[PDB]
């Protein structure tokens, strides 16, 4: 890296007017977007959940057994399926029956991650245009 | 962590039915293509056949002349069934998972391979 | 079906060296090919999906691309566990034709 | 003696280079899938310089621009079928039944679409091909579609026209193109007659398998075009001097029905049969193929020595692999094309040769997997008139050489026709030694340096300055400005404000070049002046810049006090 | 909000210990709902150790 | 058209005056169905004022 200490200079430094926090919001936004875009929406599964609940610092209530009827590959037919939800992710609806819903399907276009998409962070440098340059403030305290 | 077992006899004589089961440790059985494979000796290998998920469409390598079936018996034991074997079929018999879906690896391809049985004639 | 052929049948080679495998296809297949690693005692192992993907822990020495029915897979600072029968397979129709299979040797 | 470098902007000089190139349709709507809005309106006339002197090495086999094509096709067809209608609700289980006569190639298929209305379910009645009808089931009456279980298929809108318009490649600012005009040219090697154009000629992107439809013809004899000739699994591209004619028909007349899907969306299907149940039986001129097999025989003899060449039918399989493949009339046609290679040559009955043919609508194109496109039926018959342009051969042994037809993707297609054209970056500074101190576009880059030396002007000028094609140009654009303010930049930091030629007065040293001035300007062109002082271009540079500016600077500097 | 930057690190080690299976249940044509399948042995409640 | 501008404005204003209620509905798989609920008030007219 090509790092140069400027001598005799004092520059007054303030984080909270820092363009580049924002800029980097929107690359962390923009960047998730992009990444979930080409990935199998979950729109179809939105359903009338009938769920159980499994019986087994042991847990209690907080995975379900959780069915619901889904269409196969030939659209007329369709077939009963089961997975495990937690609680967190489940809403209950009409009262107190055993009938759930997804958390927030009810508004939002449910996207699935890929899961070959790692989100592992990696170290990420921003780097400013030729003609632009970065100061970086090196007093300790 | 998907592991693949293949059993049966190692030896089946000339025109009766050939029977092998492969049993799905670690996990369910899934909406992936089961596919039968073989290796003769001496040959490349060549695909026998597949069936989808639990019981479902099912696909069989043309250039066997209808002697194969495959079936679902148990959620984690598939089956081939060859009929009218003869010494041409002797090879190692592979069992393999077939994905169907692009957001996972192993895309078109068999990700997920058993150890493998050899039967002979 | 489709006829895939490879080259070489077999080749010798030592720790380190770079080892190139070429897969032919009969007919194009665009870049639905993946190569599978076979040892003796053991399953076929995949190595390649669609021709230029390494599978998951796959090691980033083992390196494969190419398209219609030319493909390449280079094999760099070989290893002494990389020693194995490499081979070579379609995805476009079926069946998935396999190929004859080359040896790698000490 | 006392030589000093001197900078020169706009050389002749040029270095093989990969980039995007502006399509260019004729000036001459349709919609058609190969949009026209993409590409801009071609010039009225082109420019061909006749490079004289120039000997450049050409290699249809490693040419970015085929690739280019490969990827621009599958982009503009896949952004043609965007907004057309989706078949998702049709992967319906469908009860299937032989139409009363072909035998069982079209299946009168009844199913149940459940529309967007959502309170009623409509049974309805359609034909379809066997080849895109597949069981599911022990049952022989149930089938599905044949691939929409693992891919989402696409209509094809009926307002999209197939029809081959011709489209040009034209080089950015930057680049150029040199076209070989020999006549006998075997695609790799030396060409020795090279012009320069800004655009190819009209290519018609033409999309048939095992033969290539439609396009130029070789003006000498015909020309069999391989990369080795030897390792096999190699396509043997042929070219034809004279071209046989493929008319082809569709009998059948069909009546198109259509189904309501939702709120402006419709599947377009296949009614009833009107008339008799034929078959398309396309017919080719016996004696015209004679005579073809006969001219690229004794080619292929002259080739691979005097050995029998037999041309066999291509290995058995699946239809959509094996047969031949039109795209005539927005009607996919596959034809059994095997008594065309039915041959043994070594050294009575009929005169047309008829191959049938069947129809398919649901295709997989590209070799792709996972998508797939649905061609809607073409009310009344189709009648082609195609002409044969080219053949691709495969190799497959008893002193016997065995031909099949065979090909590849869509890539052999086009080098079949971008044979005689490569694209060069062209690097306009350059340095050479002076005595002083401080024709068309590369029309004498095959010219000594000197009287090369003069026409700087012209190449200096003529070289710098929406969706998908948009934001590819615009990276164009934005990396052609770099290029050119780079070039500004080294000749700004080397003091040359604004001067093609601009002396430097920095000395010549004699590590570089040993030659006088006399053979360092006559007796060389360009290129090879560039290729010698290679290695020692940053050096030179270098010694441009620090040894001079800077001090000249300082100097300047120092002069008004 | 208020940022506090530490001289040294504070490990923390968070376990899952509950052993998961994965099924795929098919959405549409090449669309896979990857979920959850059995539950290998017992079940206890992830930790973070501090 | 003959197109007017005028030198002064003139003023418009306009209300509902109703309340109302959001009844979302959920009709399919998918996400749920915005519309009116129950008139809380009585059923007047909306009305511009100039
Ligand atoms: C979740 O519930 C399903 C039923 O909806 C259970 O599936 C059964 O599992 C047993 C296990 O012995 C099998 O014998 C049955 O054949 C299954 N029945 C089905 C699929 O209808 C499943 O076991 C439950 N999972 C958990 C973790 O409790
Ligand atoms: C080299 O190629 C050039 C360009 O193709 C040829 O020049 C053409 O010659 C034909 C002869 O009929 C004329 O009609 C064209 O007008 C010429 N074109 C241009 C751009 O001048 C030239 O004949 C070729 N020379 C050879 C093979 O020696
Ligand atoms: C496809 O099948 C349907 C029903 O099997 C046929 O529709 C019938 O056609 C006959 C022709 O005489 C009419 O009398 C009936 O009223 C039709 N029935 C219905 C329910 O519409 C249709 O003709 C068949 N098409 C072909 C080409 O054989
Ligand atoms: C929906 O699933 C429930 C599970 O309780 C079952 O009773 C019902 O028959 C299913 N409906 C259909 C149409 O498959
Ligand atoms: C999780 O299950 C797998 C199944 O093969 C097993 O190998 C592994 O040991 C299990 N985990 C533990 C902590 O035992
Ligand atoms: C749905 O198709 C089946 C096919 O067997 C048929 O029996 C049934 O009448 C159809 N239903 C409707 C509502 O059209
Ligand atoms: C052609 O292929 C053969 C295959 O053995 C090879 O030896 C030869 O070098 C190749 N020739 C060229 C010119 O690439
Ligand atoms: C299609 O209609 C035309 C009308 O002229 C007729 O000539 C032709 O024979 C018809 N096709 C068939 C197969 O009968
Ligand atoms: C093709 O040849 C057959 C031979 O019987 C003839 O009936 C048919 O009309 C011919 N078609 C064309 C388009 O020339
Ligand atoms: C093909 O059609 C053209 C149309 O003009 C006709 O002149 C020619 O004779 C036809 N060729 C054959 C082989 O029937
Ligand atoms: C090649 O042609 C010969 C006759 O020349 C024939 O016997 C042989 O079967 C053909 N081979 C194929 C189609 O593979
Ligand atoms: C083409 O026709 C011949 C006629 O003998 C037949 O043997 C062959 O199978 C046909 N080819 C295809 C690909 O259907
Ligand atoms: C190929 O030629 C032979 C000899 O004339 C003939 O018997 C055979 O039928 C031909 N093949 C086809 C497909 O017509
Ligand atoms: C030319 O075609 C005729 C029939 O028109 C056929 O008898 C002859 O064998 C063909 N020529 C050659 C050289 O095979
Ligand atoms: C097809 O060949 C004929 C031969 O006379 C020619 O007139 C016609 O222009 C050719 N068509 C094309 C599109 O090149
Ligand atoms: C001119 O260049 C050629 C090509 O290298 C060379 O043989 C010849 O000697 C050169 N002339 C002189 C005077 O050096
Ligand atoms: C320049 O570098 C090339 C790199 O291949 C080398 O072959 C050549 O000898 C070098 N020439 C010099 C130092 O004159
Ligand atoms: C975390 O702390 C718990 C406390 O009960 C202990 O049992 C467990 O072993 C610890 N886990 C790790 C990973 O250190
Ligand atoms: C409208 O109804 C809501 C119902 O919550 C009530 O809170 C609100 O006061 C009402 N507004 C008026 C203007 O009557
Ligand atoms: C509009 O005028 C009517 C006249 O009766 C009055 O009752 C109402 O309050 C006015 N509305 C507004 C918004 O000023």
């Amino acid at each position: 890296p090509q790092e140069v200490v400027l001598e005799n200079v004092t520059e007054h430094f303030n984080m909270w007017k820092n363009n580049m926090v924002e800029q980097m919001q929107t690359d962390i936004i923009s960047l998730w977007d992009q990444s979930l875009k080409p990935c199998v929406k979950l729109t179809p599964l939105c359903v009338t959940l009938n769920c159980k609940d499994v019986n087994a610092t042991m847990e209690r209530g907080e995975i379900k057994n959780c069915s619901f009827n889904i269409t196969t590959e030939l659209r007329d037919k369709v077939q009963k399926v089961y997975a495990l939800f937690y609680k967190l992710d489940v809403v209950p609806i009409d009262n107190n029956n055993t009938s759930y819903r997804l958390i927030s399907c009810d508004t939002s276009v449910i996207t699935q991650a890929c899961p070959k998409i790692s989100f592992e962070p990696i170290p990420i440098h921003y780097c400013a245009p030729a003609g632009f340059a970065i100061l970086k403030c090196n007093d300790k305290t | 962590q998907v592991q693949l077992q293949e059993s049966g006899p190692g030896l089946v004589k000339p025109s009766e039915t050939l029977s092998l089961t492969c049993t799905v440790s670690g996990g369910s059985i899934d909406d992936y293509f089961w596919n039968w494979v073989r290796q003769p000796p001496g040959k490349p290998l060549e695909c026998i056949g597949y069936i989808f998920g639990r019981g479902g469409g099912t696909k069989y390598n043309p250039s066997l002349d209808n002697r194969v079936t495959i079936s679902t018996d148990t959620p984690n034991q598939f089956s081939l069934k060859l009929r009218s074997v003869t010494v041409a079929d002797t090879a190692i018999y592979y069992c393999a998972r077939w994905n169907l879906y692009d957001d996972d690896f192993g895309y078109n391809s068999f990700a997920v391979w058993g150890r493998g049985v050899l039967v002979t004639v | 079906d489709i006829q895939m052929t490879q080259s070489p049948s077999s080749l010798s080679a030592s720790v380190g060296d770079t080892v190139t495998i070429t897969c032919q296809a009969r007919h194009a297949v665009g870049k639905n090919l993946n190569w599978y690693q076979q040892k003796p005692g053991r399953g076929p192992q995949l190595l390649i999906y669609m021709a230029s993907s390494r599978h998951s822990g796959v090691p980033s020495r083992f390196r494969g691309s190419g398209s219609g029915r030319e493909f390449t897979l280079t094999i760099n600072n070989l290893q002494p566990e990389d020693f194995a029968t490499y081979s070579c397979q379609q995805g476009y129709t079926y069946p998935w034709t396999f190929g004859q299979g080359t040896k790698v040797e000490m | 003696e006392k030589l000093w470098v001197t900078v020169y902007y706009g050389v002749p000089v040029w270095k093989d280079a990969e980039t995007t190139l502006f399509c260019a349709s004729d000036a001459k709507e349709k919609h058609n899938v190969w949009a026209t809005h993409a590409c801009v309106p071609t010039d009225p006339n082109p420019q061909e310089v006749v490079l004289e002197n120039v000997t450049e090495h050409f290699n249809m086999w490693k040419n970015n621009m085929v690739e280019q094509m490969q990827t621009d096709i599958i982009s503009l067809w896949d952004q043609s079928l965007k907004p057309c209608v989706k078949l998702t609700p049709l992967c319906v289980t469908l009860n299937c039944k032989d139409v009363n006569a072909e035998r069982g190639e079209i299946k009168n298929c009844s199913f149940n679409i459940t529309t967007e209305l959502r309170d009623k379910v409509q049974k309805v009645y359609a034909l379809f091909y066997k080849l895109d009808v597949v069981p599911i089931d022990n049952n022989n009456t149930s089938y599905r579609l044949i691939s929409c279980d693992t891919s989402v298929i696409t209509q094809a809108c009926p307002k999209i026209s197939f029809e081959p318009i011709p489209i040009h490649y034209c080089a950015p600012a930057g680049f150029a193109i040199l076209k070989c005009n020999d006549k006998t040219f075997n695609g790799k090697g030396p060409c020795k007659n090279v012009s320069t154009v800004q655009c190819t000629h009209g290519i018609r992107p033409v999309v048939s398998t095992q033969l290539l439809l439609n396009g130029s013809l070789a003006e000498e004899e015909v020309v069999i075009r391989s990369d080795n000739f030897t390792n096999n699994a190699k396509t043997i591209i042929v070219q034809l001097k004279e071209s046989v004619e493929i008319n082809c028909t569709r009998p059948n007349n069909y009546t198109r029905k259509s189904i309501r899907i939702g709120p402006g969306r419709a599947f377009y299907t296949m009614g009833e049969i009107i008339g008799d149940i034929r078959q398309a039986h396309c017919n080719i001129s016996r004696a015209k193929w004679n005579d073809t097999l006969k001219q690229i025989v004794i080619k292929l003899r002259e080739q691979f020595e005097n050995k029998t060449i037999v041309f066999n039918h291509s290995s058995g399989g699946d239809p959509e692999i094996v047969m031949h493949s039109f795209n005539c009339g927005g009607e996919f046609f596959y034809c059994n094309s095997t008594q065309l290679f039915n041959s043994t040559w070594n050294n009575t009955e009929g005169n047309t040769i008829t191959l049938p043919c069947r129809i398919k609508q649901i295709i997989n194109m590209w070799q792709r997997v996972g998508q797939a496109m649905y061609a809607p039926p073409i009310r009344g018959q189709i009648r082609c008139s195609s002409n044969i342009t080219g053949l691709l051969l495969t190799r497959d042994e008893n002193g016997t050489e065995i031909f099949r037809p065979g090909g590849g993707d869509m890539r052999d297609n086009w080098r079949s026709e971008l044979y005689k054209y490569k694209v060069v970056k062209i690097e306009p500074l350059g340095v050479a030694p002076t005595r002083c101190k401080r024709r068309g576009f590369l029309g004498a880059a095959g010219s000594t340096m000197g009287a090369a030396s003069m026409t700087l002007t012209v190449q200096a000028r003529n070289l710098l300055s929406l969706g998908v094609w948009g934001i590819k140009q615009l990276q164009a654009r934005v990396l052609a400005v770099e290029r050119y303010l780079r070039d500004q930049q080294l000749l700004g930091i080397w003091g040359c404000s604004g001067k093609l030629i601009c002396t430097t007065a920095v000395p010549w040293n004699a590590s570089w070049s040993n030659k006088s001035l006399d053979r360092i300007w006559n007796n060389m062109t360009w290129m090879e002046w560039e290729r010698e002082i290679d290695n020692y271009t940053s050096e030179i540079y270098t010694l441009i810049e620090e040894s001079q500016n800077q001090q000249e600077k300082n100097e300047q500097e120092l002069l008004c006090l």
